[PDB]
């Protein structure tokens, strides 16, 4: 008996990476294409894509084309689904199915594995560095005061409250301003000052000039992941590490933004590499002690980034593979300091990556009625309308808690074991599913599916109940 | 390949005693109008209906299509070696084919209505993305109709079939 | 006779203890009844506690001060045997629930410590009139004594056990005692039992790791005093609790305190003295680097890429003694002082760079480096120095920072006669002087294997010939103090132990 076994599901915090396995048994794993389908709570079947085990050729739904990687092991008859940067929207039951090209249908479906994308502890994941003012504009020569409160106590076991407020002038690299909670960076004029304790901290700018203009961002320090706060953009009411040049790549691709280093022993100051999303604050991404190639990747990118270095040429590379739409950010590559984190910073290498329509039409199937109650023996007719002509239509039955089962193939052919009282008919953009005599065991959800073009599109599903 | 369903009405007459390429039109015989690369190359008013392309030694090539009383049929890309078309390259004894439309889905190949490029158990027949490799191409065995299609679609729904005849 | 030093733990580990050599710390059911004699105190903190067999309380500790019988807040606590608390005072205080105890006196149970004898809430002793005080004084104390004053081997009462060592005047020497007897608790044992290790005082204790070290010079483990630092492995940088750590961090420097053979690889790297932000390690106070100086082996790769500039020598590893590279940084370097600011490399005792090669580079102000002959230091034939780019050798010789001429040609890791691989003449310990005090010299030592050996101090130096040939006052040629037979000694044996611990008069 052909069997598809899904494994690896569970609960992960949003943004984490997830790898699933689908072990195939009862058939030659390489002779039929493998597809993965996700069933979210309350939604119909969503095709993710397919991968050919004999060829390794894979196709993905555009909505996840840049964050998931479909893998398989012919030696183990298992297909691997690497999901990264998981969002709460990825929560659901993920199903693996075998494609019989002869019927142009997924005849064997695995029981599925539930995936839930929710943060176990947001505060633990990121010490929320809310800053009291936001984009406070200030007239020159005024006693500015910007307060930020940390979601927990920023008080490290060493007892040093490793806080700062690093400034990035408009179109310029972040530079540190207050060495710790109230000391001052060498070269930082005393015009800046600041104070705080426990979780509440605030910075005082007694005299404000054109120089102070910009955004002041409060980084946290005691928590393992550095985590930059919202950012108060103040407005009006040697060693130099060279980053690489602006690049644009395409979704799912990889950018290696370089960071050349001079003026310091490159293998003597850890070259942590922050990232600054457009429209969002900085977020530490990972570090690398150029001496030994150690990497300390951050959780949000934990399975997508790779930081290497060539101490030889005094440049540090950072290849972010499987680029996604929201990854567009300027990888300012700073040099992580002694008593002040992110000391001196590079020019910064912006990398905007964008995608096209990616089959936006995703030619849709619509099923009617969405829920149907009929008496035992009544004739039930279910229609499925396609947004475009589909060559063949398939009907799949999913009992609650059960995987979809192929029921009608080739728009009229009943799957093995399907009773003759069910019937499928239609052509082009109109298809009908007729149950001649309702039986109690027929209580389940029925989904219509088109395969004429990728991605496979499923009807919303018809809920059949017995009165 | 052998079927004309899908408007693939153009097929090669391989009933030639001489090395001449005769093309046949599967339309309601009233008058067959022949076209070559979009331009009409003949109009057969009753009587004869096959189109002679000449001797196969002259390597006849082009997208040939006919029309009876209905609209034009799907083209038949002829490629003898003795709309984007399929790409053919010959290097020694190796025949390589490139699918005209490769949107990045799994492309499948069929030879005289017989799937090819799927099994790895054939060293002389390789499929690499939109490229199908035929090593030690057999003129008498590997020539004929070829078609590429994505997983999920019908080969007869392809825009046109390719008729390959190559001496290597 | 079972022995002991939470209620369930103490009731299982105290139930059968026929004698407890620790303390009778009964705090907060009838689990004790045969506690014969205790060498220590008794922290009784409870109303029916038999404690009947508690005979002798030695007060070897006290709760606060001479507090042997600390009680608080037990009418049926019939300590009828509690008849002599020795070397302690009775703090028989806070006896609210105690009955029949006030009627009995609380002083005859202690001797000559009534000054610290405080007690507050003929005559019967405990609960039930069947018990009596059984006065015996108004060396037995529990009434061939049943409980001895100091030591009771099997049945005799002895102040001290037969020594493990008894002088042999037949050897004219202070020998071992064939009837040698360790004093386990209060009984003498020929064999130190209970898996107990012979201790310095002779009372085998089950733990003598303080200011000493365990040794096995015979079939019984013995506790020997700690020569310098005694062995104490500590996980190093790279292996164990610091497995992710990148250096001797300051938040990491302390845990290596008294670390004998750092088992990983000490790699003091520039971020450390800089102190790191991403790893949250405050700056290592440059004086705190003295902590590692107890290091005596470094089974790894020591790449010391900065030391405090105000120190001109790598004085902090001035005890590194073997630098076995079980791992080698980059697989090629074992001792790797690179771009320091040290005057002399100065690693005064490193005499086996076992595994890797040694690269001592960038040391722009290190001069005594080159003259060292690194072949005797390398332990395997694939070791090859690259001692490069140091201070100019010609400039060094011109500036005179060349080794003491009282040093052998093999080179010297620092200018002072302390730092010289081997000496032109012999050596007096760490340094290597021109000449041993062969005739003139206050130490008046003896040369041994190219080393000055300071004489047995009980020996007079001699002004006509060499003072003392070899180690040991037996080898001393002049002894103005008394000399014991054919040996010299501090003073003649009088209160010595003989066949029956006889005070050997010996001679006058």
């Amino acid at each position: 008996q052909v069997q598809l076994v899904q494994s690896g599901g569970g609960v992960v915090q949003p943004g984490r990476s997830l790898r699933l396995s689908c072990k195939a048994s009862g058939y030659t794993f390489t002779r039929y294409t493998m597809h993965w389908v996700r069933q979210a709570p309350g939604k119909g079947l969503e095709w993710i894509g397919y991968i050919n085990p004999s060829r390794g050729y894979t196709n993905y739904n555009q909505k996840v084309k840049d964050r998931f990687t479909i893998s398989r092991d012919n030696s183990k008859n298992t297909a691997f689904l690497q999901m990264d940067s998981l969002r709460p929207e990825d929560t659901g039951v993920y199903f693996c199915a075998r494609y019989y090209d002869d019927h142009y249908s997924l005849d064997y479906w695995g029981q599925g594995t539930p995936v839930t994308v929710s943060s176990a502890g947001g505060g633990g994941s990121d010490i929320v560095m809310t800053q009291s003012p936001l984009s406070l504009p200030v007239t020159p020569g005024e006693p500015a005061s910007i307060s930020c409160r940390s979601s927990q106590n920023i008080v490290h076991n060493n007892g040093i409250t490793y806080l700062e407020w690093y400034l990035q002038k408009p179109g310029q690299s972040p530079q540190l301003l207050i060495y710790k909670v109230s000391d001052r960076f060498s070269g930082v004029p005393d015009r800046f000052s600041g104070s705080g304790s426990g979780t509440d901290f605030t910075l005082k700018i007694s005299r404000v000039e054109a120089e102070d203009v910009g955004v002041y961002y409060c980084f946290q320090g005691s928590h393992i992941p550095p985590t930059f706060g919202q950012g108060t953009k103040v407005e009006i009411k040697q060693v130099q590490l060279v980053q690489s040049g602006a690049e644009v790549k395409k979704p799912g691709a990889s950018v290696k933004v370089s960071c050349k280093a001079s003026g310091y022993t490159f293998t003597s100051y850890w070259m942590h590499w922050v990232r600054q999303a457009p429209g969002q604050g900085l977020e530490w991404m990972g570090n690398i002690w150029p001496g030994s190639g150690g990497t300390n990747y951050a959780e949000k990118f934990k399975n997508r980034v790779t930081m290497t270095r060539d101490t030889s040429i005094s440049t540090a590379y950072m290849e972010l593979s499987r680029l996604r739409s929201d990854d567009t950010a300027v990888y300012y590559c700073a040099r992580s300091g002694g008593p002040y984190f992110f000391d001196y910073w590079g020019q910064g290498t912006l990398v905007t990556v964008s995608s096209a329509g990616g089959g936006g039409s995703d030619i849709q199937m619509t099923q009617s009625p969405s829920s149907l109650s009929a008496s035992v023996g009544d004739r039930v007719t279910i229609t499925c309308s396609a947004s475009s002509s589909v060559s063949y239509m398939n009907w799949y039955q999913q009992t609650p808690g059960k995987a979809p089962k192929r029921w009608i193939y080739d728009t009229s052919k009943l799957a093995s074991g399907v009773p003759s009282r069910f019937s499928g008919s239609g052509s082009g953009t109109d298809y009908t599913f007729t149950i001649s005599s309702l039986q109690p065991e027929d209580i389940a959800t029925y989904y219509c599916q088109q395969w004429s073009s990728n991605p496979f599109t499923f009807g919303q599903g018809t809920k059949l109940q017995i009165t | 390949m052998q079927s004309i369903k899908g408007n693939h009405l153009v097929k090669v007459y391989d009933y030639q005693e001489d090395g001449s390429v005769l093309l046949t039109c599967d339309a309601e015989a009233k008058n067959i109008t022949w076209f070559k690369d979009g331009k009409m190359i003949g109009f057969l008013t009753e009587d004869k209906k096959k189109w002679n392309l000449g001797s196969n030694a002259k390597d006849p090539r082009g997208m040939y299509q006919c029309k009876g009383s209905q609209n034009k049929s799907k083209p038949l890309q002829v490629y003898y070696r003795m709309q984007t078309p399929y790409k053919v390259s010959i290097s020694g004894t190796t025949v390589i084919l490139t699918c005209p439309q490769y949107p990045g889905s799994e492309i499948l190949w069929q030879h005289n209505d017989k799937n090819i490029g799927g099994d790895e158990d054939d060293k002389n027949i390789g499929s690499d993305e939109d490229h199908l490799s035929l090593k030690e191409f057999s003129e008498l065995e590997q020539s004929g109709y070829y078609v590429c299609y994505p997983r999920g679609s019908k080969p007869e729904d392809a825009n046109f079939y390719l008729y390959l005849r190559a001496r290597v | 006779k079972k022995v002991c030093q939470h209620f369930l733990s103490l009731q299982r580990m105290f139930n059968n203890c026929e004698v407890v050599l620790g303390n009778l710390e009964i705090t907060y059911l009838s689990f004790l009844k045969t506690i014969q004699e205790v060498a220590g105190y008794v922290l009784i903190a409870l109303e029916r506690i038999p404690l009947e067999n508690l005979q002798i309380i030695r007060g070897n500790m006290y709760y606060e001060n001479s507090y042997a019988l600390a009680v608080l807040s037990l009418k049926e606590l019939p300590m009828r045997n509690l008849q002599e608390i020795l070397h302690g005072a009775v703090r028989f205080s806070n006896n609210p629930a105690l009955c029949n105890v006030e009627s009995i006196q609380w002083r005859d149970i202690v001797s000559s410590d009534f000054l610290s004898n405080m007690s507050m809430d003929g005559s019967c002793w405990g609960a039930g009139e069947e018990n009596c005080q059984k006065l015996t004084k108004i060396q037995c104390a529990a009434g061939d004594c049943l409980v001895c004053r100091k030591f009771r081997d099997e049945a005799t009462c002895k102040d001290t056990c037969p020594p493990l060592m008894l002088y042999n005047p037949t050897t004219y020497q202070m020998d071992v005692n064939p009837e040698g007897k360790y004093s386990f608790g209060a009984t003498c044992v020929k064999k130190c039992p209970r898996n107990y290790v012979v201790t310095d005082h002779g009372s085998c204790v089950r733990a003598c790791g303080a200011d000493s070290y365990e040794m096995e010079e015979d079939g019984v483990r013995k506790c020997k005093k700690c020569e310098g630092p005694c062995r104490k492995v500590c996980n190093g940088i790279g292996i164990g609790e610091f497995k992710d750590s990148l250096s001797i961090n300051a938040t990491n420097i302390k845990h290596f305190k008294n670390c004998t053979s750092i088992s990983g690889d000490l790699h003091i790297l520039p971020v450390a003295f800089r102190g790191d932000s991403f790893t949250h390690t405050p700056p290592l106070d440059p004086q705190e680097l003295d902590i590692l100086k107890t290091v005596k082996e470094i089974t790894g790769f020591l790449l010391i890429q900065a030391w405090p500039e105000n120190r001109t020598d790598l004085h902090a590893f001035e005890n590194l003694e073997i630098i076995r590279g079980r791992t080698k940084q980059h697989g090629q370097f074992s001792l790797a002082v690179v771009s320091l600011n040290i005057t002399s490399l100065g690693l005064r005792s490193l005499k086996e760079i076992s595994d890797g090669d040694v690269i001592i580079s960038g040391n722009k102000n290190l001069c005594y480096a080159n003259t060292i002959n690194w072949k005797k230091l390398f332990g395997t034939s694939g070791q090859k120095t690259k001692i490069i780019s140091n201070r100019g050798e010609n400039s060094c010789k011109a500036t005179g920072q060349v080794c003491h001429a009282l040093c052998s040609p093999e080179g010297c890791w620092g200018p002072e006669p302390r730092d010289c691989v081997s000496c032109r003449n012999v050596s007096r310990g760490r340094e290597c002087v021109d000449k041993c005090n062969l005739l003139e010299g206050e130490p008046r030592e003896f040369v041994e294997n190219s080393e000055c050996i300071q004489c047995h101090p009980e020996c007079l130096p001699q002004a006509m010939n060499i003072t003392c040939t070899g180690r040991g006052p037996d080898n001393c040629i002049q002894c103005a103090h008394y000399i014991d037979g054919p040996h010299c000694v501090k003073t003649c044996p009088a209160g010595v132990m003989g066949e029956n611990n006889t005070l050997v008069w010996k001679y006058a």
